[PDB]
Protein backbone atom coordinates (compact mmCIF):
# COMPACT_ATOMS: atom_id res chain seq x y z
CA UNK A 1 0.00 0.00 0.00
CA UNK A 2 2.23 2.77 1.36
CA UNK A 3 5.01 3.64 -0.52
CA UNK A 4 8.32 2.16 1.86
CA UNK A 5 9.96 4.61 4.15
CA UNK A 6 13.46 5.34 5.19
CA UNK A 7 12.59 3.58 8.57
CA UNK A 8 11.64 1.01 6.66
CA UNK A 9 14.11 0.77 4.02
CA UNK A 10 16.53 0.38 6.86
CA UNK A 11 15.18 -2.16 8.76
CA UNK A 12 15.32 -4.48 5.62
CA UNK A 13 19.04 -3.28 5.27
CA UNK A 14 19.75 -4.78 8.75
CA UNK A 15 17.67 -7.98 8.74
CA UNK A 16 20.07 -8.84 5.11
CA UNK A 17 23.18 -7.74 7.07
CA UNK A 18 22.44 -9.56 9.92
CA UNK A 19 21.92 -12.94 8.48
CA UNK A 20 24.78 -13.12 6.76
CA UNK A 21 26.83 -11.06 9.92
CA UNK A 22 25.87 -14.46 11.85
CA UNK A 23 26.83 -16.81 9.35
CA UNK A 24 29.79 -15.30 7.24
CA UNK A 25 30.76 -17.05 3.92
CA UNK A 26 34.12 -18.49 4.00
CA UNK A 27 36.86 -20.37 1.80
CA UNK A 28 34.95 -19.59 -1.99
CA UNK A 29 37.99 -19.28 -3.94
CA UNK A 30 41.36 -19.97 -4.26
CA UNK A 31 44.73 -18.94 -5.26
CA UNK A 32 45.09 -20.53 -8.61
CA UNK A 33 41.57 -19.35 -9.83
CA UNK A 34 43.58 -16.43 -10.55
CA UNK A 35 45.87 -14.68 -12.52
CA UNK A 36 48.07 -11.77 -11.16
CA UNK A 37 48.79 -8.77 -12.86
CA UNK A 38 49.83 -5.80 -11.08
CA UNK A 39 50.13 -4.38 -7.63
CA UNK A 40 47.26 -1.35 -7.23
CA UNK A 41 48.53 -0.32 -3.57
CA UNK A 42 50.20 -0.84 -0.81
CA UNK A 43 50.50 -6.17 6.36
CA UNK A 44 50.19 -6.30 2.86
CA UNK A 45 49.04 -5.38 -0.85
CA UNK A 46 46.46 -4.98 -3.11
CA UNK A 47 47.04 -6.36 -6.89
CA UNK A 48 44.85 -6.45 -9.98
CA UNK A 49 44.24 -9.79 -10.61
CA UNK A 50 41.96 -11.57 -13.43
CA UNK A 51 39.84 -15.19 -12.60
CA UNK A 52 40.76 -17.32 -15.21
CA UNK A 53 36.95 -19.07 -15.67
CA UNK A 54 35.06 -16.03 -16.32
CA UNK A 55 37.84 -13.41 -17.35
CA UNK A 56 36.49 -11.10 -14.79
CA UNK A 57 39.25 -8.88 -13.54
CA UNK A 58 39.25 -8.26 -9.46
CA UNK A 59 40.97 -6.77 -6.83
CA UNK A 60 42.95 -9.15 -4.36
CA UNK A 61 43.78 -7.55 -1.23
CA UNK A 62 46.71 -9.69 0.34
CA UNK A 63 47.48 -9.99 3.79
CA UNK A 64 50.54 -11.83 5.40
CA UNK A 65 48.84 -13.14 8.61
CA UNK A 66 52.86 -13.26 10.44
CA UNK A 67 52.40 -9.32 9.78
CA UNK A 68 48.57 -9.52 11.01
CA UNK A 69 50.25 -10.97 14.32
CA UNK A 70 53.05 -8.72 14.84
CA UNK A 71 51.41 -5.59 14.05
CA UNK A 72 48.74 -6.80 16.80
CA UNK A 73 46.05 -6.46 14.48
CA UNK A 74 44.26 -9.71 14.30
CA UNK A 75 40.78 -8.79 15.47
CA UNK A 76 40.52 -5.46 13.38
CA UNK A 77 41.57 -8.29 10.48
CA UNK A 78 38.63 -10.33 11.46
CA UNK A 79 36.15 -7.55 11.52
CA UNK A 80 37.07 -6.30 8.35
CA UNK A 81 36.64 -9.57 6.56
CA UNK A 82 33.03 -10.42 8.56
CA UNK A 83 31.91 -7.22 7.95
CA UNK A 84 32.48 -6.42 3.87
CA UNK A 85 31.02 -9.92 3.23
CA UNK A 86 28.00 -8.78 5.00
CA UNK A 87 27.20 -5.35 3.41
CA UNK A 88 25.74 -4.38 0.63
CA UNK A 89 25.13 -0.69 -0.27
CA UNK A 90 25.61 1.08 -3.65
CA UNK A 91 28.54 3.09 -2.66
CA UNK A 92 30.47 0.18 -0.79
CA UNK A 93 32.84 -2.02 -2.83
CA UNK A 94 31.40 -5.32 -3.73
CA UNK A 95 33.50 -8.76 -1.48
CA UNK A 96 33.21 -11.40 -4.00
CA UNK A 97 35.43 -14.45 -2.88
CA UNK A 98 37.67 -14.63 0.07
CA UNK A 99 39.81 -17.36 0.98
CA UNK A 100 42.99 -18.44 2.84
CA UNK A 101 46.34 -20.38 2.68
CA UNK A 102 49.38 -21.35 4.66
CA UNK A 103 50.65 -17.64 4.70
CA UNK A 104 47.92 -15.19 3.43
CA UNK A 105 44.13 -13.91 3.91
CA UNK A 106 42.98 -13.29 0.67
CA UNK A 107 39.80 -10.75 0.02
CA UNK A 108 38.83 -10.87 -3.43
CA UNK A 109 36.95 -7.15 -4.40
CA UNK A 110 34.91 -5.62 -7.24
CA UNK A 111 37.97 -4.16 -9.58
CA UNK A 112 36.99 -0.16 -9.40
CA UNK A 113 39.52 0.83 -12.47
CA UNK A 114 38.91 5.09 -12.01
CA UNK A 115 41.70 4.96 -9.54
CA UNK A 116 41.73 6.96 -6.09
CA UNK A 117 40.22 10.60 -5.24
CA UNK A 118 43.18 10.70 -3.49
CA UNK A 119 45.28 11.18 -7.18
CA UNK A 120 42.65 12.91 -8.59
CA UNK A 121 42.23 15.61 -5.93
CA UNK A 122 45.97 15.79 -5.74
CA UNK A 123 46.57 16.39 -9.32
CA UNK A 124 43.30 18.53 -9.71
CA UNK A 125 43.98 20.75 -6.08
CA UNK A 126 40.52 20.99 -5.43
CA UNK A 127 37.16 19.96 -6.35
CA UNK A 128 35.07 22.18 -6.79
CA UNK A 129 31.70 23.02 -4.28
CA UNK A 130 29.48 20.89 -6.24
CA UNK A 131 31.90 18.49 -7.07
CA UNK A 132 32.65 17.73 -3.60
CA UNK A 133 28.77 17.94 -2.52
CA UNK A 134 28.21 14.71 -4.99
CA UNK A 135 31.08 12.93 -3.45
CA UNK A 136 30.13 14.13 -0.11
CA UNK A 137 26.23 13.00 -0.52
CA UNK A 138 27.51 9.41 -1.24
CA UNK A 139 29.40 9.66 1.52
CA UNK A 140 26.51 10.71 3.99
CA UNK A 141 24.19 8.24 2.48
CA UNK A 142 26.61 5.08 2.92
CA UNK A 143 27.02 6.41 6.66
CA UNK A 144 23.42 6.20 7.28
CA UNK A 145 23.33 2.89 5.99
CA UNK A 146 26.85 1.89 7.87
CA UNK A 147 25.59 3.53 11.38
CA UNK A 148 22.09 1.84 10.85
CA UNK A 149 23.55 -1.47 10.98
CA UNK A 150 26.09 -0.47 14.19
CA UNK A 151 28.95 0.17 11.79
CA UNK A 152 31.64 2.57 12.58
CA UNK A 153 33.88 3.09 9.85
CA UNK A 154 36.80 4.96 11.23
CA UNK A 155 38.84 5.49 8.38
CA UNK A 156 37.45 8.26 5.66
CA UNK A 157 39.91 9.34 3.41
CA UNK A 158 40.52 10.06 0.17
CA UNK A 159 43.12 7.25 -0.49
CA UNK A 160 39.80 5.32 0.02
CA UNK A 161 37.68 6.20 -2.04
CA UNK A 162 38.08 4.54 -5.64
CA UNK A 163 36.32 6.49 -8.28
CA UNK A 164 33.95 3.46 -10.79
CA UNK A 165 33.60 3.97 -14.38
CA UNK A 166 30.35 5.94 -13.75
CA UNK A 167 32.44 8.62 -11.74
CA UNK A 168 30.53 7.66 -8.62
CA UNK A 169 32.51 6.14 -5.41
CA UNK A 170 33.28 3.24 -4.01
CA UNK A 171 34.63 2.82 -0.53
CA UNK A 172 37.35 0.48 0.31
CA UNK A 173 39.24 -0.41 3.17
CA UNK A 174 37.19 -1.60 6.15
CA UNK A 175 40.47 -2.66 8.16
CA UNK A 176 39.43 -0.37 10.77
CA UNK A 177 35.77 -0.60 10.62
CA UNK A 178 33.40 -2.29 13.74
CA UNK A 179 30.21 -3.14 14.40
CA UNK A 180 29.96 -1.38 18.16
CA UNK A 181 26.80 -0.86 20.14
CA UNK A 182 27.83 2.22 22.47
CA UNK A 183 31.34 3.19 22.46
CA UNK A 184 34.75 2.29 21.89
CA UNK A 185 38.26 2.77 22.54
CA UNK A 186 40.68 1.94 20.53
CA UNK A 187 43.35 4.72 18.85
CA UNK A 188 42.98 4.11 15.30
CA UNK A 189 42.73 6.26 11.87
CA UNK A 190 44.81 8.79 9.85
CA UNK A 191 46.02 11.55 11.92
CA UNK A 192 44.44 14.12 9.82
CA UNK A 193 41.24 12.60 10.02
CA UNK A 194 40.52 11.64 13.88
CA UNK A 195 38.16 13.26 16.26
CA UNK A 196 39.70 15.34 18.54
CA UNK A 197 37.84 12.58 21.05
CA UNK A 198 39.91 10.07 19.96
CA UNK A 199 42.88 11.69 20.55
CA UNK A 200 42.15 12.46 23.98
CA UNK A 201 40.99 8.71 25.17
CA UNK A 202 37.68 9.34 25.88
CA UNK A 203 35.92 6.41 24.40
CA UNK A 204 33.79 7.50 21.17
CA UNK A 205 31.06 7.08 18.92
CA UNK A 206 29.66 7.01 15.60
CA UNK A 207 30.24 10.81 15.78
CA UNK A 208 33.94 10.33 14.73
CA UNK A 209 32.82 9.08 11.43
CA UNK A 210 30.76 12.98 11.29
CA UNK A 211 34.17 14.59 12.32
CA UNK A 212 36.01 12.76 9.31
CA UNK A 213 33.23 13.60 7.11
CA UNK A 214 33.83 17.54 7.92
CA UNK A 215 37.87 16.71 7.34
CA UNK A 216 37.08 15.15 3.85
CA UNK A 217 34.52 18.05 2.74
CA UNK A 218 37.32 20.56 3.63
CA UNK A 219 39.95 18.86 1.74
CA UNK A 220 38.08 18.08 -1.60
CA UNK A 221 36.81 22.02 -1.24
CA UNK A 222 40.04 23.65 -0.25
CA UNK A 223 42.62 20.78 -1.24
CA UNK A 224 44.40 20.33 1.63
CA UNK A 225 42.93 19.10 5.11
CA UNK A 226 41.71 21.83 7.75
CA UNK A 227 44.59 20.07 9.94
CA UNK A 228 48.09 19.56 8.67
CA UNK A 229 51.77 19.48 9.78
CA UNK A 230 54.88 17.91 8.93
CA UNK A 231 54.66 15.64 11.98
CA UNK A 232 50.97 13.53 13.40
CA UNK A 233 51.38 15.13 17.22
CA UNK A 234 51.14 18.67 15.65
CA UNK A 235 48.21 17.56 14.00
CA UNK A 236 46.63 16.62 17.27
CA UNK A 237 47.57 19.51 18.74
CA UNK A 238 45.44 21.45 16.17
CA UNK A 239 42.34 19.27 16.12
CA UNK A 240 41.86 19.24 19.93
CA UNK A 241 42.60 23.31 19.62
CA UNK A 242 38.72 24.12 18.40
CA UNK A 243 40.31 26.00 15.87
CA UNK A 244 39.74 26.04 11.89
CA UNK A 245 40.67 28.66 9.01
CA UNK A 246 38.63 28.37 6.28
CA UNK A 247 39.79 29.52 2.41
CA UNK A 248 37.81 32.51 1.42
CA UNK A 249 36.49 30.97 -1.79
CA UNK A 250 34.44 28.30 0.70
CA UNK A 251 30.91 29.45 0.72
CA UNK A 252 28.98 30.78 3.98
CA UNK A 253 27.21 27.67 3.35
CA UNK A 254 29.97 24.92 3.24
CA UNK A 255 31.61 26.94 6.16
CA UNK A 256 28.71 26.55 8.31
CA UNK A 257 28.16 23.11 7.39
CA UNK A 258 31.96 22.69 8.61
CA UNK A 259 31.77 24.20 11.83
CA UNK A 260 28.89 22.13 12.88
CA UNK A 261 30.84 18.58 11.08
CA UNK A 262 34.49 19.68 13.00
CA UNK A 263 32.79 20.47 16.09
CA UNK A 264 35.08 19.21 18.44
CA UNK A 265 32.21 18.52 21.40
CA UNK A 266 30.55 15.54 20.22
CA UNK A 267 27.41 16.50 21.83
CA UNK A 268 26.83 19.77 19.57
CA UNK A 269 27.92 17.66 16.55
CA UNK A 270 25.97 17.48 13.20
CA UNK A 271 25.29 13.85 12.97
CA UNK A 272 25.07 13.66 16.68
CA UNK A 273 21.65 15.02 17.77
CA UNK A 274 18.56 14.11 17.92
CA UNK A 275 17.86 14.23 14.10
CA UNK A 276 21.06 12.34 13.68
CA UNK A 277 21.86 12.30 9.74
CA UNK A 278 18.73 14.51 8.74
CA UNK A 279 20.45 17.21 10.26
CA UNK A 280 23.15 16.76 7.69
CA UNK A 281 21.21 15.88 4.67
CA UNK A 282 18.66 19.14 5.68
CA UNK A 283 22.04 21.29 5.88
CA UNK A 284 21.60 24.56 3.08
CA UNK A 285 24.78 23.40 1.52
CA UNK A 286 22.75 20.18 0.25
CA UNK A 287 19.84 22.16 -0.66
CA UNK A 288 20.38 21.22 -4.64
CA UNK A 289 21.49 17.62 -3.49
CA UNK A 290 18.34 14.91 -4.87
CA UNK A 291 19.50 12.28 -2.10
CA UNK A 292 16.84 9.54 -3.65
CA UNK A 293 18.56 10.16 -7.52
CA UNK A 294 21.97 10.22 -5.63
CA UNK A 295 20.93 7.15 -4.07
CA UNK A 296 19.64 5.58 -7.26
CA UNK A 297 22.89 6.89 -9.41
CA UNK A 298 20.52 8.96 -11.58
CA UNK A 299 22.99 12.05 -10.99
CA UNK A 300 25.67 12.94 -13.95
CA UNK A 301 28.45 13.19 -12.42
CA UNK A 302 31.87 15.59 -12.57
CA UNK A 303 33.96 13.16 -14.77
CA UNK A 304 34.25 10.07 -15.52
CA UNK A 305 37.71 8.85 -15.44
CA UNK A 306 39.33 7.88 -18.64
CA UNK A 307 39.04 3.56 -19.39
CA UNK A 308 41.55 2.15 -21.88
CA UNK A 309 39.72 -1.36 -21.68
CA UNK A 310 39.19 -3.93 -18.92
CA UNK A 311 42.77 -4.96 -16.95
CA UNK A 312 44.06 -0.98 -17.78
CA UNK A 313 45.53 0.29 -14.54
CA UNK A 314 46.30 4.34 -16.33
CA UNK A 315 44.35 5.49 -13.55
CA UNK A 316 46.68 4.01 -10.81
CA UNK A 317 50.42 4.67 -9.63
CA UNK A 318 52.99 2.27 -10.35
CA UNK A 319 54.44 -0.10 -7.18
CA UNK A 320 57.43 -1.85 -7.01
CA UNK A 321 56.37 -6.08 -7.20
CA UNK A 322 56.74 -8.58 -5.09
CA UNK A 323 55.88 -12.43 -4.71
CA UNK A 324 53.53 -13.98 -3.39
CA UNK A 325 55.65 -16.71 -1.07
CA UNK A 326 53.18 -19.06 0.27
CA UNK A 327 55.25 -21.35 2.91
CA UNK A 328 54.82 -25.31 3.12
CA UNK A 329 53.49 -24.79 6.72
CA UNK A 330 50.45 -23.21 7.50
CA UNK A 331 50.87 -20.06 10.07
CA UNK A 332 48.65 -18.54 12.22
CA UNK A 333 46.08 -21.43 11.72
CA UNK A 334 43.94 -20.95 15.16
CA UNK A 335 44.59 -16.91 15.09
CA UNK A 336 42.61 -16.86 11.81
CA UNK A 337 40.13 -19.75 12.02
CA UNK A 338 37.11 -18.21 11.28
CA UNK A 339 38.20 -16.06 8.46
CA UNK B 1 49.55 30.74 1.20
CA UNK B 2 47.83 28.12 3.06
CA UNK B 3 47.99 26.10 -0.02
CA UNK B 4 51.87 26.84 -0.51
CA UNK B 5 52.31 25.55 3.00
CA UNK B 6 50.41 22.59 2.57
CA UNK B 7 52.40 21.70 -0.94
CA UNK B 8 55.45 22.15 0.76
CA UNK B 9 54.72 19.86 4.02
CA UNK B 10 55.90 16.41 4.37
CA UNK B 11 51.99 15.08 4.15
CA UNK B 12 50.72 15.63 0.64
CA UNK B 13 51.40 11.99 -0.36
CA UNK B 14 49.36 9.10 0.92
CA UNK B 15 48.96 9.02 4.30
CA UNK B 16 49.09 5.94 6.41
CA UNK B 17 46.95 4.78 9.36
CA UNK B 18 48.13 4.70 12.89
CA UNK B 19 47.23 2.06 15.32
C1 LIG C 1 45.06 0.14 -2.26
O1 LIG C 1 43.75 -0.46 -2.41
C2 LIG C 1 43.26 -0.46 -3.65
O2 LIG C 1 43.83 0.05 -4.58
C3 LIG C 1 41.95 -1.17 -3.71
C4 LIG C 1 41.47 -1.70 -2.54
C5 LIG C 1 40.25 -2.37 -2.50
C6 LIG C 1 39.50 -2.51 -3.63
C7 LIG C 1 39.94 -1.98 -4.86
C8 LIG C 1 39.20 -2.08 -6.06
N1 LIG C 1 39.60 -1.58 -7.23
C9 LIG C 1 40.78 -0.95 -7.26
C10 LIG C 1 41.59 -0.79 -6.17
C11 LIG C 1 41.19 -1.30 -4.92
Amino acid sequence: SEQESVKEFLAKAKEEFLKKWESPSQNTAQLDHFDRIKTLGTFGRVMLVKHKETGNHYAMKILDKQKVVKLKQIEHTLNEKRILQAVNFPFLVKLEFSFKDNSNLYMVMEYVPGGEMFSHLRRIGRFSEPHARFYAAQIVLTFEYLHSLDLIYRDLKPENLLIDQQGYIQVTDFGFAKRVKGRTWTLCGTPEYLAPEIILSKGYNKAVDWWALGVLIYEMAAGYPPFFADQPIQIYEKIVSGKVRFPSHFSSDLKDLLRNLLQVDLTKRFGNLKNGVNDIKNHKWFATTDWIAIYQRKVEAPFIPKFKGPGDTSNFDDYEEEEIRVSINEKCGKEFTEF
Amino acid sequence: TTYADFIASGRTGRRNAIH
